[PDB]
């Protein structure tokens, strides 16, 4: 019975594993967008800085 | 101040050396290989995208 009624009571909260994959997801996409703003950031910065060197 | 011949001189060669910069008086071709040879190497150092307007990313989704 012990066995059995902890049983249910732990497979009640398998939901951790989507919950990861909902946030790791999340982190995916906030890196892609950071590495997005940063890349273009830093190209413009890379003209402006060729301009200003020569 | 008024003086000090050398002072007004060098300010003398001075205006004479402004008004004469049409074009890098007494330049040699000197001048125009090392502006060549730094040029290159700057564009070298920096980059070799399309130097004047913004290149464009199209980035990938993850």
């Amino acid at each position: 019975i012990d066995m059995e009624k902890s049983q249910q009571a732990l497979v009640q909260k398998r939901h951790y594993l989507f919950d990861v994959q909902r946030n790791n997801i999340a982190m995916a996409l906030e890196v892609t967008y950071r590495e997005r703003l940063h890349r273009v950031y830093r190209e413009v910065k890379n003209r402006l800085d060729y301009h200003i060197s020569v | 101040d008024p003086v000090q011949k050398l002072f007004v001189d060098k300010i003398r060669e001075y205006r004479t050396k402004r008004q004469t910069s049409g074009g890098p008086v007494d330049a040699g071709p000197e001048y125009q290989q090392d502006l060549d040879r730094e040029l290159f190497k700057l564009k070298q150092m920096y980059g070799k995208a399309d130097m004047n307007t913004f290149p464009n990313f199209t980035f990938e989704d993850p």
